[PDB]
């Protein structure tokens, strides 16, 4: 999504987490978007089944 | 035109170029063994 690395663990075993809050959020906002697209997507299938 | 709970001013004398190290969020020296600020800080530095 933007980041360094899309592993976690790498960025809690890199930075300072007074930085790595910069790298995480941008995780975040990845992640919680994609989850929000197929959570609407399943409601849909549900209102059609 | 804020209003604060109280104030509170620290001083000490350090070498000159190391005032870089002053600021939160940075390690080095001072920032290490001798003065440390929290990340969140509130407040200025000043120095001359």
């Amino acid at each position: 999504f933007g980041a360094i690395s899309s592993v976690l663990n790498d960025i809690l075993s890199r930075l300072d987490p007074p930085e790595a809050e910069v790298q995480i959020d941008r995780l975040i906002t990845g992640r919680l978007q994609s989850l929000q697209t197929y959570v609407t997507q399943q409601l849909i299938r549900a209102a059609e089944i | 035109d804020l209003c604060f709970t109280n104030v509170y001013a620290d001083s000490f004398v350090i070498r000159g170029d190391e005032v870089r190290q002053i600021a939160p969020g940075q390690t080095g020296v001072i920032a290490d063994y001798n003065y440390k600020l929290p990340d969140d800080f509130t407040g200025c530095v000043i120095a001359w």
